[PDB]
């Protein structure tokens, strides 16, 4: 249905935990962006202190087709001594053990989701992964993983197959290139059936993830976890799809939570009586990942 | 069905 009409009984946290106490909310959504690992040490873009502060060019694919050492480089720079999920990747952990995530669509490519106990079917890397790395050449296509490409990262040796001596590039969408297919199936599925979008540490700028949003039923609630609103219609494209309203007098079902996400969903977490359960998988799995 | 770009 396109009848826009309120299913939050008010437009709160508490509002949305009550929702996901409800029967009525049964499938959830996440769409998350670098906000939900930053505090595992991985920069975002949009931060002002860190992001696009030596070398946006080292991300477009015709600049990594020209020249692709560029990458390696920063990959080198950014490529963390260790991998722990965030207390957000393992509040998505919990939903998919109570059966609550129909999928999570995430923008990043760290592949903490998994590490965080995400399965691929889980899992719309919409943006592709350093999970699994590729030759770029058509007749080889021959697969490596993250070991075997690390190890050449920080060699400082420009990966080459060792088949045939092409590139070996990491899975992940430059910006130019075109999104997986699966994307987009699973977003011809996942979106008629969605209870609730949980929007966790994304700008909402990069598209096509970015209309994602617009793609839920109307009466979808939509939750942001952020430091800064985002997905507000612009004053001025509008002018020219179904944006964030979280303040006008029209606003029915989106709500805004601003702040750290780690708060934000430990605090949701606390609403719906999981937060010991969440405070042990977290302590438990990084001490696991400390004794590896 | 577009490609990743920044907006
Ligand atoms: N970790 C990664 O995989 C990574 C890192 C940088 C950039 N990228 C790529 O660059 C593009 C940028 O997209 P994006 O919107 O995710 O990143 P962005 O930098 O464009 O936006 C990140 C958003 O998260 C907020 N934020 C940052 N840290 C936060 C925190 N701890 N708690 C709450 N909010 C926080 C920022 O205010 C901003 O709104 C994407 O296409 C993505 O694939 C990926
Ligand atoms: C589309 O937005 C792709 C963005 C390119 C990746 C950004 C850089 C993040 C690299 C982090 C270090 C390595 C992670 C395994
Ligand atoms: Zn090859």
């Amino acid at each position: 249905g396109s009848q826009k009409e309120r299913l939050l009984d008010e437009l709160t946290l508490e509002g949305v935990a009550r929702y996901m106490q409800s029967e009525r909310c049964r499938r959830v959504i996440c769409l998350v962006g670098a906000g939900i690992s930053t505090s595992a040490g991985i920069p975002d873009f949009r931060s002002p202190s860190t992001g696009l502060y030596k070398y946006e060019a080292i991300f477009e694919i015709s600049y990594f087709k020209k020249h692709p050492e560029p990458f390696f480089a920063l990959a080198k720079e950014l490529y963390p001594g260790q991998f722990k999920p965030t207390i957000c990747h393992y509040f998505m952990r919990l939903l998919k053990d109570k059966g609550l995530l129909l999928r999570c669509y995430t923008q990043n490519i760290d592949t903490l989701e998994r590490i965080a106990g995400l399965e691929q079917e889980d899992l719309v890397e919409a943006h592709g992964t350093f999970y699994t790395s590729h030759c770029v050449s058509a007749s080889c296509r021959h697969e490596y993983p993250l070991s075997w490409m690390k190890e050449k990262i920080f060699s400082e040796v420009t990966p080459k197959c060792e088949d045939c001596q092409s590139l070996v590039k990491p899975d992940i969408v430059f910006f130019g290139e075109s999104l997986p297919a699966r994307f987009f199936s699973c977003m011809q599925s996942d979106f008629l059936k969605v209870d609730l979008l949980l929007v966790m540490g994304t700008s909402l700028q990069v598209q096509p993830f970015a209309s994602l949003i617009s793609k839920a039923p109307l009466s979808t609630p939509r939750l942001l976890i952020n430091k800064e609103k985002a997905g507000q219609s612009d004053p001025f494209l509008g002018m020219i799809g179904g944006g964030m309203d979280f303040d006008s007098k029209k606003a029915y079902r989106d709500v805004a939570w601003l702040g750290e996400c780690d708060q934000g969903c430990l605090a949701l977490a606390e609403l719906l009586g999981w937060k010991k359960e969440l405070e042990d998988l977290v302590r438990r799995e990084h001490a696991s990942i400390d004794a590896q | 069905a577009p490609r990743k770009q920044l907006a």
